[PDB]
């Protein structure tokens, strides 16, 4: 109940998937958007 | 770099030739340890001009 509001927290974040399995101990601070396909992101639903 | 660390060791000896390492045995004594959490691949050393 104290980290819980009707508004709600929504700031807490996470990361569904990774290109590779993190090593212990390892932090990851790149926001980095994975190329599943060949054609570029650019931060659109485009192509994976 | 390991264990998200960065060990040191050090050791001073003089010289007495301009041409290359002496043949000589000398242990590397530690001198301080500090970390860093992230992986590193590539590192480049700094010169006085």
């Amino acid at each position: 109940n104290l980290d819980s509001k009707v508004g709600g927290n929504y700031n807490y974040l996470y990361r569904l998937f990774r290109k590779s399995n993190l090593k212990p101990f390892e932090r990851d601070i790149s926001t980095e958007i994975y190329q599943a396909g060949s054609t570029p992101c650019n931060g659109v639903e485009g192509f994976n | 770099n390991i264990d998200g660390y960065f060990k040191i060791y050090s050791k001073h000896t003089p010289i007495n030739l301009v041409r290359d390492l002496p043949q000589g045995f000398s242990a590397l004594e530690p001198l301080v340890d500090l970390p860093i959490g992230i992986n590193i691949t590539r590192f480049q050393t700094l010169l006085a001009l």
